């Protein structure tokens, strides 16, 4: 080879070897990932080098935690990561369709064809499939029942039915509760918290906020029944001047005077807070809660506790916006313009203790625009799995709201596109008909895999499914408990339109780019 | 010869040192073996007749105990399935505090029984659904067996009789004495409100005489020494400070600057006079003893000795809070004479010696107080640690009794009744889940079987007699330990009871762990680092 | 066999043999201070790593100077220390009795 | 008082920090299991500047451990004095997409340091120990100093960085 004569330590794979390597890697990935698809898929256990345990079924986690050092695997993993971070679902189908496309392409390439013909066929088939998908979709009003169906369909594929029924209502309620009829949905306004006890069927939604820290002074009250809330990020610790400074005294009395005088700056702010509290909560009937993003000295803590104030220090930055949205106050960086209009209201504040950890609950807000999902369970891996499922469900519901349309599922759409493309292909001129046929056969992988996982015969089941949808123009999918054809829309199986669109685009682009590689070379520095 | 090169695909793309197991033969049947072996490891430490076990950890520290949680914590496990079982046991210990061996026995039995169903043909899903149905039925059945609920949690004899069993399961012979001690200690600090904090019972160990010389004290003891000349006070008014017992200085860097000689000659005299004034101002309020959390100065100690003030320095940042709770004082972050509300009151404060140990004692006559302490005397640190663990289990049992008042019979009666009723229910269910339900029912005999084996009798005769006597309608009959011939005894009359909540949580967690282990299909391990 | 339960290097021993072994080790521990009892008892000389010598007739001191690492044997050292701390005399008799 | 918290980054940085914590522990009365044997009060005067005392008398260091490898932290844990660190004070492929790599790692580090600074009363600074010329010290350390400064732009940040014929008239 030319490269070897210049760099004897280089590695190279030429025309046919490169294609063989790429096809082999893609098939190897899909052979492992094909067992995740559908609600009937099995669970994989992953153990790291540190000894941790992770039970999972999601495609992205499996891809990024399975031990592999292949370049094609790296490319496919990057594509799956982009899919995940944009849409939130469809990671496994990406790999399945890419692998099937490469296999079907190699099937015809092995008989002397050139990859460019299959590439043109792929492009034409993609255009036709997008045109068909644009018309197959169903536009609805996106009411609570439709959202419940979509969320249940998206969540049933990760956990069992008993927990999925619990999670669906919480996810839908949170999404609806943080929604206004404009200004597209902004996450980070739903907080995910996990507490390790009280088995997962106790996972709930709180119309308020939960903070993972509590009061630090022993004498502070543990429960407030009607609370004014102050939110701030001003510092109540001792502060040193920016320029270098030092005290020069002459006697012990002067030292005492200086010691007393070095605290007035913070004592002034504490006095301002105390005066506002006494102005607002005249009698001992209400309560006062302070949340600060910065530290609080023990002297300030004692001064506040002497008047019945519940103070929390060093909260996180996003809680500054969350508390404002929920309670309805103003986050302020100075006490120069303090007034009751800067306060918020909360109907209940209390505290819980879990051994070495402490939690604070703010509850009974009037009209909260921010809520919290409280995850519970007896295992760290259980909590992680539930967190991933909740992410999936929230993303699915948000995408369903953002789009005006939803699509029938369970392979009906794949069957319909295959049928349409088969009839379209005679119109094409040349040998691109082979590429169109390969694209259709690749699209027919999802119902096959679903039937295989459910435990039926792939060929017979697909033949029955295609036997229907041709004598009746209905959209027909696979029933996973009987193997018979069914109608997805009537049963209640739904899928996202944006997910399918993105999946088609990404799979076609990656397959086309992979098929055109001429050689693989490693000739740089080691 | 020739070689089998590799399989194309994942087998070639796998990293070096990684492991990939798949299928029933390579994953499930090995996980069941690991869990069964782990259960067999600790099976022999169950019941009153359980034998102690000696474990040395990686730091050459010696443990002697028969507590399942401690044994599992000190062992180091490399197998993930046993790791999940261990976490289930630890969660049970955190939630209740007793029943950490029942979980292991139940999970091992459930898995070893599901193995033969998988062998004869049933799939994993049908086993899982049967187990879940059986668990729900067991939780429904359980309340009807409740008998002899707790009546008064402020009666010493009733509390001792309720707490006897959970201590007798670890210290066979000393259970009466330990129950009396723990009952006194727990009843002392139980408020009017139901709130009972476990942390309010302190344990102090002094090397010396035998266990029978242990005692309970209404107050606090510290293994410290008095810093001053005064050693005893007969009616103590206590001041508590968090700052060091010294003249304070600026937070910013300071410097004494002098331009004449009079200032140089007067500085130290002024400082000494100021310190004397502060100390006398503190002493004028009537304080006898000053407790500080930080450094003391020589001049401050000199003046405190001059004015007859007892000075004690304790330093944990938590012992100070506990002492404040005990006496009724509030820690002061600045050195100022206290106000009456900030002033604590204790009857006796003194320094004593027990078995080559100098201690400082704050003692009350009040039978309630705020906290109490248990002083243990033993001839070996390991023995004292074991007695400490028994005391902890007794305290946890008292707290659980505070949470819920219901009791159920023990020594196998509840398990036999549950097994019989679950078998009767599973007889009438048509389908392929009846086998799983019957196996779940059969798994309950492992507890009486283990008790009989540890006792040293024939388990088959014990189980047959239990079934025969339960067929006549006697729901409170269980294994007899004292007899040398396998026999049965009425548990309600003998007072062998145990809490309802513990059984509930144990069954729930064991079933969840078993089904979670059964749900795994294939395993991917990275190389250890 | 493919994946083992505990870490490699773990040692376990159960049943009558290990109990008999513990009984045997306690005999050696008692033999260490046997001849230091009574008005006609001798004393022992112990040399440590640094060459410093200790001549003693006290049972607790001798047992402390011995570097015992047997888990069953350590109990006889513990009881001797307890007796010394509690009453201050009788450190050999308790070990011999045990 | 005057609490200081510590950050360890990289393999060599983690090793250096482990050595420093070991030696300071032997200097104080702290032992590997987290209890106290020291006989001099001067070993306990300023123990709170470096340690948090848990309920029960145990002490834990005020340290944070970070590396982009599942083997360095495990090696530290396996090595002596590695069990005294709190189990949740650990942060753990190299380059995914996301348009920015390490954004979740830096957020996890910020959350952990916030939780650690919550416990202390009047903290004053951060001691950062990392490689300087290394890739983790320049690129993968995606201006972590800048992120810390933005989070707390009032406290000190002390870093231990590894080191002619024409000469006529005018
Ligand atoms: N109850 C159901 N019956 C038939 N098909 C289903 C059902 N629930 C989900 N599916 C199908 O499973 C497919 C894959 O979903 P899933 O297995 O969660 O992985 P991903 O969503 O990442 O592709 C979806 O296309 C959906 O149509
Ligand atoms: N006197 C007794 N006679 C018969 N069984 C007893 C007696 N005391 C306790 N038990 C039984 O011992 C069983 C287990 O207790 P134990 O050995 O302490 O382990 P754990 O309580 O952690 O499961 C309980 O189910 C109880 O029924
Ligand atoms: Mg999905
Ligand atoms: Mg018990
Ligand atoms: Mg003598």
């Amino acid at each position: 080879a030319a490269v070897k004569t210049l760099n004897p330590k280089a590695e190279v794979a030429r025309a046919q070897a490169a294609l063989a390597v790429n096809i082999s890697a893609a098939r190897g990935l899909q052979d492992v990932l094909r067992t995740n698809l559908g609600p009937k898929g099995t669970m994989k256990m992953l153990v790291s080098g540190a000894g941790d345990i992770k039970l999972t079924k999601d495609g992205n986690v499996l891809l990024h935690e399975m031990q592999i050092q292949h370049p094609t695997a790296s490319l496919i993993a990057k594509v799956a990561t982009a899919q995940d971070d944009i849409t939130g679902d469809g990671t496994t189908s990406n790999v399945l369709i890419i692998g099937e496309l490469l296999k079907q392409a190699d099937l015809y390439i092995s008989e002397g064809l050139h990859p460019r013909i299959i590439t043109e066929g792929f492009e034409a088939a993609k255009e036709k499939a997008l045109q068909f998908l644009e018309e197959v979709k169903v536009s609805r009003e996106m009411d609570r029942e439709t959202l419940i169906d979509v969320a249940r369909t998206s969540l049933r594929t990760k956990v069992h039915a008993e927990l999925a029924d619990v999670l669906t209502e919480a996810v839908v309620d949170s999404i609806l509760a943080i929604k206004k009829q404009d200004e597209p949905i902004d996450l980070f306004m739903i907080e995910i918290m996990e507490m390790k006890h009280k088995s997962e069927t106790d996972t709930s939604l709180i119309r308020g906020l939960v903070l993972d820290h509590g009061a630090r002074h022993p004498d502070m009250k543990k429960r407030v029944e009607d609370a004014y809330i102050l939110t701030c990020n001003v510092s109540l610790e001792y502060e040193k001047t920016e320029v270098n400074s030092g005290f020069f005294y002459k006697s012990a009395e002067e030292r005492e005077k200086l010691v007393k005088a070095e605290r007035k700056f913070i004592e002034d702010r504490v006095k301002k807070i105390i005066e506002l509290k006494r102005k607002v909560c005249g009698d001992s009937d209400k309560g006062f809660v302070v949340i600060n993003q910065k530290g609080i000295d023990p002297f300030s803590l004692d001064a506040l506790s002497k008047e019945g104030i519940v103070a929390l220090r060093r909260a996180k930055r996003r809680n500054m916006e969350r508390l404002t949205l929920a309670c309805g106050g103003v986050a302020l960086n100075s006490f120069d313009d303090l007034s009751p209009d800067c306060l918020g209201h909360a109907g209940l504040v209390y505290e819980y203790t879990l051994g070495e950890e402490k939690f604070t609950f703010i509850e009974k807000c009037n009209n909260p625009r921010s809520v919290t999902l409280l995850i519970k369970g007896p295992n760290k891996h259980t909590l992680t799995q539930i967190k991933d499922a909740v992410r999936d469900g929230l993303r699915a519901v948000k995408n369903a709201i953002d789009d005006g349309c939803v699509v029938p599922g369970a392979g009906a759409v794949e069957v319909a596109m295959a049928e349409a493309l088969i009839k379209h292909k005679p119109s094409v001129k040349g040998r691109a008909q082979l590429g169109v046929q390969a694209f259709a056969d690749a699209l027919l992988i999802i119902p096959k895999v679903l039937a295989q996982n459910s435990g039926f015969d792939l060929q017979e089941t697909l033949v029955k499914i295609q036997a229907e949808h041709s004598e009746s123009g209905q959209l027909v999918g696979v029933d996973l408990n009987t193997g018979e054809p069914m109608v997805a829309a009537e049963v209640g199986v739904w899928d996202n339109y944006c997910v399918k669109k993105q999946l088609l685009h990404s799979c076609t682009v990656i397959a086309t780019n992979i098929l055109l590689v001429d050689e693989i070379m490693r000739a740089g520095m080691s | 010869a020739l070689h089998v090169p590799k399989a194309p695909g994942f087998a070639q793309m796998l990293k070096e040192g990684a492991k990939h197991f798949s299928g029933l033969e390579e994953a499930v049947y090995r996980n069941i073996q690991a869990c069964k072996e782990l259960a067999q490891t600790t099976r022999t430490a169950y019941g009153p007749n359980g034998m102690n076990k000696m474990v040395i950890n990686h730091l050459e520290k010696l443990f002697v105990t028969n507590d399942a949680a401690t044994i599992l914590r000190e062992l180091e496990v490399q197998h993930p399935a046993a790791k999940m079982i261990v976490m289930a046991s630890h969660m049970q210990e955190q939630e209740v505090g007793d029943g950490t061996n029942f979980v292991l026995v139940f999970a091992g039995a459930l898995l070893e029984l599901a193995e033969e169903l998988l062998r004869i043909g049933l799939s994993v899903s049908e086993v899982i659904e049967g187990y879940e149905i059986a668990c729900r039925k067991a939780h429904e059945i359980l309340p009807n067996l409740v008998c002899c609920s707790a009546k008064n949690l402020r009666d010493i004899d009733e509390v001792s009789s309720l707490l006897r069993t959970s201590i007798m399961s670890k210290q066979y012979g000393n259970e009466v004495f330990l129950a009396k001690l723990i009952a006194q200690a727990c009843v002392s600090i139980f408020p009017d409100s139901g709130h009972f904090n476990v942390d309010n019972i302190r344990v102090c160990k002094i090397l010396g005489s035998g266990i029978s010389s242990s005692s309970v004290l209404h107050g606090m003891v510290f293994k410290k020494e008095t810093e001053g000349d005064v050693t005893s006070v007969k009616d103590a008014k206590i001041a508590v400070y968090s700052c060091p017992f010294d003249g304070m200085i600026t937070e910013t860097k300071g410097t004494v600057l002098i331009k004449t000689a009079e200032e140089l000659m007067n500085f130290s005299k002024g400082e000494e006079n100021l310190m004397d004034a502060q100390v006398k101002a503190i002493a004028d309020t009537g304080a006898n003893v000053v407790v500080t959390g930080g450094k003391v100065a020589d001049m401050a100690l000199h003046y405190a000795n001059k004015y007859n003030i007892m000075l004690v320095r304790l330093n944990s940042k938590w012992d100070l809070r506990r002492l404040c709770k005990t006496v009724g004082a509030t820690a002061l972050p600045r050195l100022t004479p206290p106000v009456l509300e900030e002033m604590g009151h204790c009857d006796s404060v003194y320094l004593s010696e027990v078995g080559d140990t100098q201690v400082v004692v704050f003692k009350h006559e009040k039978e309630d107080g705020a906290i109490s302490t248990i002083v243990l005397r033993g001839s070996t640190d390991n023995l004292m640690d074991d007695i400490e663990r028994a005391v902890d289990d007794g305290v946890n049992t008292f707290k659980v009794l505070t949470r819920d008042k219901r009791l159920v019979p023990g020594g196998g009666a509840t398990e036999i009744e549950l097994a019989k009723q679950i078998t009767s229910y599973g007889e009438t269910c048509p389908g392929l889940e009846q086998y799983a339900i019957k196996k779940f029912a059969e798994a309950f005999e492992a507890i009486p079987r283990a008790l009989a084996e540890n006792s040293g009798v024939k388990a088959n005769e014990v189980i047959s007699k239990l079934y025969a006597v339960h067929q006549e309608g006697n729901k409170n009959v269980g294994l007899d330990i004292e007899a040398e011939v396998p026999a049965v005894k009425d548990m309600l009359e003998a007072g062998i009871l145990d809490t309802y909540l513990g059984k509930y949580w144990a069954i729930k967690l064991a079933t969840n762990a078993a089904v979670t282990v059964l749900r795994v299909d294939q395993i991917i391990m990275a190389k250890p680092a | 066999t493919p994946v083992i339960l505990l870490k490699e290097g773990t040692d376990s021993s159960q049943g009558i043999p290990q109990l008999v072994s513990n009984i045997s080790a306690c005999q050696v521990i008692a033999e260490a201070v046997r001849t230091t009892l009574g008005p006609r008892g001798m004393d022992k000389l112990i040399v440590d790593g640094r060459g410093k010598a200790t001549i003693s007739n006290d049972g607790a001191t001798i047992l402390k100077l011995l570097d015992v690492v047997h888990p069953a044997a350590k109990t006889l050292v513990d009881i001797a220390k307890s007796q010394d701390a509690e009453v201050g005399d009788g450190t050999t008799s308790v070990t011999l009795l045990a | 008082m005057r609490e200081i918290v510590h950050i360890q980054a990289g393999q060599c940085g983690n090793q250096i920090g482990a050595k420093f914590w070991e030696v300071i522990s032997d200097e104080h009365g702290i032992d590997p299991t987290g209890t106290y044997h020291g006989d001099s009060d001067l070993q306990l005067d300023r123990i709170s500047v470096y340690y948090n005392e848990a309920t029960g008398g145990k002490y834990v260091p005020r340290a944070i451990l970070v590396d982009l490898e599942p083997g360095t932290m495990d090696s530290v844990r396996s090595g002596p004095f590695g069990q005294i660190f709190r189990p949740d004070n650990f942060v753990f492929n190299w380059a995914k997409g996301h348009y920015t790599e390490g954004a979740e790692l830096v957020d996890s580090v910020l959350d952990v340091v916030r939780k650690e600074a919550e416990s202390c009363d009047c903290l004053q600074g951060f001691q950062l120990t990392h490689s300087l010329g290394g890739g983790t010290g320049s690129g993968m350390g995606t201006l972590l100093i800048s992120k810390i400064r933005e989070e707390y732009p009032d406290r000190i940040m002390n870093t231990f960085s590894v080191v002619e014929e024409a000469e006529e008239e005018a």
